[PDB]
């Protein structure tokens, strides 16, 4: 089996930060203000996805219900599916806008029909083919304490910020319209809330030379201020009507060769800790449109092979898993500071053969953030996703026995909390849990 | 009166149960925005929607006629049920409205003298009418499983005295039968005493089919696992005896549930026949009334009659039609011999068809309308059509049907849909016509459109409407639909305006130029009288981008120099009845004029003013020649005002008279005549009201007020008159946001 990811396209519209900078981002190609015809920003319109959009006319319950239904006239057999949220800044569009967008998610899986926000996520709950989470990416200046509980009533757990650099040259001289010490301050309240975090790097940035992108990520990683739980390295393309190619055309900005590139993403991944994921290593553009980057369409391997005469072995928890038989397994358990609290890592491993059957995240509550109120009369630890891969089944019911022992006695909580999706939610009330808005929690 | 509803072209829903119909008379009342539509399909005109019904204040969701009666319950999402009630013959009023249950209504059933309501916590209640009024007070109310089961449709029936039994179906597997039995006062013995199961996804549909045979029928129970899974249910002394010491290996799929209601009255419910197929989920059940097929309505757009054929015994399709979206309600009903299919899809469009003995089946004329809010109006020049423009990515061509296919002229003109010109994905916000073949548009979009009318529709608009169009050997064919790209492309003997099949792909115009210059998505335009410059503006909040842009309709390119006066965003622009001048009425509470330079179309701010009203102004139009240099303006804050050029001290403008009305006034219009040395001025408000006025030089006159039985339902966007004038009667074009595109007639001497 495994999980069905149906991907959808929002209106195409204006990002906010073109009001008082003067334009948007240097290197994001497309929108509203370019040369592809009705293309949503950061997309050309040429892509897999970005082509079943334009011929559903960007409607949320028509785009959804053909990719379904596309994916088991293959013969997927789906029975739990993740949607994810991309192109412009969801989060910018008017709000009747963004909750009628989201109950039309859900309708196409459920099949009530109504436009209560309320009550479709209560139908989507003892729905059958189900939600196990909704992914949207947004900027680092909308995840105010307003926008991230309109997140917790649509249904949404994980979320996608565009970091992109980590310098503050970089970020004023792109036009990014934000600051590199404000993500870190709106990291803490995200996985305070109980969020799966994943930032977005950009090697190939203009003014960051080959030298400075290795301490980039070296930091990325050892500072406790960022740690988080994924990445998507998108190495610099140059498109046709983007800002930075008039700096290629007036000779002003050159790009890497594709042998010290490839050499750079084998150090990158030498790097990567055991409990964040890559989930790509560069995105879904077709050659012809691109002038200068990236080559060919196969880094991911390219970068695997370059390792390989290194010695060096990607620790990555996206390639340490089944996708060759156990036979065994271990109980480990790793401990960091990210951002204001104590995450902790709860895995089964095998040291051998380096391959992983379950995870676990787990977070105490810490006391500089968290503006919740169910998270305020009481000390509390909030679990943050349960993740078991495949008798080969008691995997989960041994890592909800482990986190919630290391709660009471190391943590010294008097309430569990999970961030479960909808469809997922009755997988946790057979096991003591209950509702109480977005959470489905338990006193200890 | 004087006044006459000639049109209502209004768009259903997209829930499963927004229609019922009459079984005496034939009329089909089915949910259409905040409204509640009625049409009668069957008469020798076609007539389209002829009335609607207010007081809902969000979509209604639930239609049920009650059975054998005079009365009608429905059901919406402002957590509201009403009761209706016919008071002459075909028009209906509200005398009870239901203030519970905190939630919406789901699911809705009725039986004579007893409904039963469904809401979307659980809940599953019982009401009854008593004697002496007709009034329903509440019997019983229970609940299945408290946060886990949640209701999607209900129906119910008798046993031959006062014994009911209801069936409850929604979000789970399994399909619940409960009982109860009336009293004199209320009901009692109200408890669940089946669990069905059988089926592998949630059950969307179910009903009952009629007591033919006295103590056995049937029950149909449609589900989202694509299967249509049957029961049937007998009566006292017909149980089917079994599980006795000869047993028959009884496999215990058909277990063969029994049950008690009190003592007297017990059961037998085992199952019956279950079909594969229908490709996708299926939406709405219907039976017959008299035979015993069955009709299933999908959600990939098809319609498929079940029958069972003899010397098989198994059910198979006998009738199959329909040619993305999905069917929600259908209908059946059999007027002399034959019987009609009708079915709406996505479009908010009906769709019908009749056929002969279930043979062969053939097209049949539906209506249609919009499914978001209607924006813009814009008539033709020579005025015997209307481009009416909505907020669902569509626009319209209303025009009647006066000659037949032989050429007579029919003693009735009704009103239709000819062509669907557009369906690329904006939300138009703005369209106005140049000439009888080209017309522009615009949408929530920095640029602007400009389509030419094709010769399929040119065909058929001289031969239905009987309009001459000369010079017709030069504009080309209609193509289908943008796939490489989002402009238009270029790509007989019908007897009738067309269907809704030619009116999605084979009736779009193309489009012949694509203009630039604004830069953000555009409010309104207008055009000048000599058909030689257009005019248009964009939405923003600052003075930078505030500029009326005038390209001139030949070369299709911008005027030299902008227009910098306002500073928030220019809500209205019309040029004069001659091209002399040109108004702009904007968001910030000020108007300007703009003069024509009548040699270079260029333009200078010669009249300005800066506190006309104290809020702000929403729409302005122009007097006739005949009158004098008169334009009228609305605003917010509820007066309208009419203004004079007089030069006694110097060159500007100065207000004569006005009203204050009790809501604010948003669309206004003056008729391009004047009769017997008045001109007639209509007003149109926040809430569905309409005046319209007769003006002399500073006195204004209430001629009358329209009804409220036939007025729209929510804020005017748009009021225009018609330039044509036929049989003595006038013509208003009426655009408003209850999803409704209305024309009245006004005979006047
Ligand atoms: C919306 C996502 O797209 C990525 N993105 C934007 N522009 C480019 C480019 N030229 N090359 C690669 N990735 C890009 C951003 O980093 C952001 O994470
Ligand atoms: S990068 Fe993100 S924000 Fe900057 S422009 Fe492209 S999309 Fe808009």
């Amino acid at each position: 089996s495994g999980i069905a990811v149906v991907a959808v396209m929002c209106k195409p519209h204006r990002c906010p930060h073109i009001a008082y900078t003067g334009n948007i981002c240097v290197y994001c190609p497309g929108g509203p203000d370019s040369d592809f015809e009705y293309s949503t920003q950061s997309y050309t319109g040429y892509e897999p996805t970005s082509m079943r959009a334009i011929r559903a006319r960007y409607d949320p319950y028509e785009q959804a219900r053909g990719r379904v239904e596309q994916l088991k006239q293959l013969g997927h057999s789906i029975d739990k599916v993740e949607y994810v949220l991309m192109g412009g800044t969801f989060m910018s569009l008017p709000k009747e806008y963004r909750e009628d967008f989201i109950v039309k998610l859900h309708n196409a899986l459920s099949g009530f029909n109504g436009n209560d926000i309320d009550e479709a996520i209560l139908y989507s709950q003892q729905s059958l083919t189900k939600c196990v989470g909704i992914t949207i990416e947004t900027r680092p200046d909308y995840c105010t304490q307003t926008h991230l509980d309109d997140m917790l009533k649509y249904g949404c757990t994980r979320l996608e910020i565009g970091v992109q650099s980590l310098y503050e040259d970089v970020a004023r001289d792109t036009n990014r319209g934000h600051t590199v010490r404000s993500v870190c301050e709106t990291f803490a309240v995200s996985k305070d809330a109980g969020y799966k975090v994943v930032s977005h790097m950009m090697p190939d940035l203009p003014n960051v030379g080959m030298e400075r992108d290795i301490e980039q990520f070296k930091e990325y990683f050892e500072n406790p201020d960022f740690r988080t739980d994924g990445l998507k390295i998108y190495p610099t393309l140059v498109i046709r009507g983007t800002g930075l190619y008039e700096l290629w055309k007036t000779g002003r900005y050159k790009s890497y060769s594709a042998n010290a590139l490839v050499d750079l993403v084998a150090r990158i991944l030498a790097l990567v800790p055991p409990w964040t994921r890559i989930y790509r290593v560069q995105r879904d553009i077709p050659m012809p449109l691109v002038t200068s980057g990236v080559d060919n369409g196969n880094l991911r391997e390219l970068a695997l092979a370059r390792m390989k005469d290194l010695g060096t072995t990607c620790r990555d928890v996206r390639t340490r898993e089944v996708g060759v038989q156990p036979d065994q397994v271990e109980l480990i358990r790793r401990d960091y500071y990210a951002n204001g609290g104590w995450e902790t890592f709860l895995s089964y491993e095998d040291p051998k053969k380096d391959i992983l059957i379950g995870l676990l995240r787990l977070r105490k509550a810490s006391k500089k953030y968290t503006y919740r109120k169910e998270f305020t009369s009481q000390r509390t630890s909030i679990v943050r996703e349960l993740h078991v891969y495949g008798q080969h089944q008691g995997f989960g019911t041994l890592l909800m026995e482990e986190a919630e022992r290391i709660a009471k006695e190391e943590h010294g909580s008097e309430k569990i909390s999970v961030i479960s999706g909808v469809g997922v939610r009755n997988y946790y009330g057979k096991l003591g849990y209950e509702l109480d808005g977005p959470y489905m929690s338990k006193r200890i | 009166e004087c006044i006459t509803p000639e049109a209502i072209f209004i768009g259903a829903n997209k829930q499963t149960q927004v229609s019922d119909i009459h079984k005496v008379k034939k009329i089909v009342a089915f949910g259409a925005g905040k409204t509640i539509a009625l049409w009668d399909p069957i008469e020798p005109n076609n007539k389209g929607v002829y009335a609607t019904l207010k007081g809902h204040e969000a979509e209604v969701t639930c239609v049920r006629f009650v059975p054998d009666s005079d009365f009608m319950v429905s059901a919406s999402e402002d957590h509201h049920v009403k009761i209706w009630k016919f008071t002459d013959y075909s028009h209906l009023q509200c005398i009870q409205t239901i203030q519970h249950y905190s939630k919406t209504i789901v699911a809705l059933s009725a039986l004579p003298s007893l409904i039963s309501v469904g809401c979307a916590d659980g809940t599953i209640s019982i009401w009854r009418q008593n004697i002496q009024n007709d009034e329903f007070g509440l019997a019983h109310e229970f609940t299945i499983k408290k946060g886990f089961f949640y209701p999607l449709c209900l129906s119910l029936s008798k046993v031959e005295e006062k014994k009911y039994l209801l069936a409850i179906g929604g979000t789970n597997v399994n399909v619940f039968i409960a009982s109860f039995i009336l009293s004199d006062s209320g009901i009692e013995k109200c408890r669940v005493v089946a669990e069905l199961e059988g089926h592998e996804d949630w059950v969307k549909s179910l009903a009952f089919r009629h007591q033919e045979t006295p103590g056995d029928y049937l029950l149909c129970s449609g589900s989202q696992d694509r299967y249509i899974r049957l029961w049937r249910i007998r009566i006292n002394d017909l149980i089917d005896d079994s599980e006795e010491d000869s047993k028959k290996l009884t496999l215990l799929s058909n277990k063969q549930y029994k049950f008690q209601i009190d003592d007297e009255l017990r059961v037998g419910i085992n199952f019956e026949a279950l079909i594969m197929g229908h490709d996708d989920w299926i939406s709405s059940l219907q039976w017959h009334e008299s035979r015993l097929q069955l009709l299933a309505a999908t959600a990939d757009t098809s319609l498929m009659v079940w029958e069972p054929d003899e010397t098989s015994g198994i059910w198979v399709c006998s009738l199959r039609l329909g040619e993305s979206g999905g069917f929600w309600s259908c209908l059946w009903f059999t007027h002399e011999r034959m019987d009609f299919f009708l079915t709406n899809g996505k479009t908010g469009s009906w769709r019908m068809w009749a056929t002969k003995d279930n043979i062969i089946c053939d097209q049949r004329l539906g209506i249609s309308g919009a499914t978001k809010d209607v924006t813009d109006i814009a008539w033709s020049p020579s005025g015997e059509y209307l481009l009416a423009t909505s907020l669902d990515q569509t626009t319209r061509l209303f025009a009647p049907w006066i000659y037949d296919a032989s050429g007579r002229k029919r003693e009735i003109a009704t009103w239709h849909e000819f062509s669907r010109p557009q369906i690329h994905g904006y939300d138009m916000i703005c369209v106005e016509t140049v000439t009888d073949t080209r017309f522009v548009s615009g949408g929530d979009e920095k640029i602007l459109r400009s389509f030419d009318l094709p010769k399929g529709v040119a065909g058929m608009l001289q031969k239905f409407v009987g309009i001459q169009f000369e010079e017709k050997s030069e504009m080309p064919d209609s193509a289908t639909v943008p796939v490489l790209g989002l402009s238009n492309k270029a790509g007989s003997l019908l007897e009738c305006p067309p269907m809704e099949d030619q009116l999605q792909r084979h009736l779009l115009w193309p489009e012949v130029e694509k203009l630039y210059g604004h830069g953000f998505e555009i409010t309104c335009l207008d055009i000048s009288p000599d058909q030689k410059l257009i005019a248009s503006a964009c939405r923003s909040n600052n003075v930078q981008n505030a500029v009326i842009r005038i390209f001139s309709t030949e070369n299709w390119l911008e005027i030299k120099p902008a227009l910098p006066f306002h500073s928030l965003t220019i809500t209205r622009l019309k040029f004069s009845k001659d091209g002399k001048f040109l108004l702009s009425v904007c968001r910030d509470r000020k108007w300007a004029l703009w003069e024509r330079n009548m040699e270079d179309n260029t333009f200078e701010l010669r009249f300005k003013n800066e506190k006309p009203h104290t809020r702000i102004i929403w729409d302005a139009d122009w007097a006739p020649l005949e009158f004098g240099n008169v334009f009228v303006t609305a605003s917010r804050d509820k007066t309208v005002k009419v203004w004079r050029h007089q030069k006694e001290p110097a060159d500007d403008y100065v207000l004569e008279a006005s009203i204050k009305h009790t809501k604010a006034v948003t669309a206004i219009s003056i008729h391009d005549s004047m009769i017997r040395e008045k001109i007639l001025i209509s007003v149109g408000l926040e809430n569905g009201e309409i005046y319209l006025y007769s003006y002399t030089l500073g006195k204004f006159e209430l001629i009358t007020q329209l009804n409220e039985d036939i007025t729209p339902a929510d804020k005017i966007t748009r009021l225009r008159w018609s330039h044509l004038k036929r049989n003595g009667k006038l013509f208003l074009g009426v655009g408003s946001s209850d999803l409704s595109t209305r024309i009245y007639s006004l005979a006047y001497e």
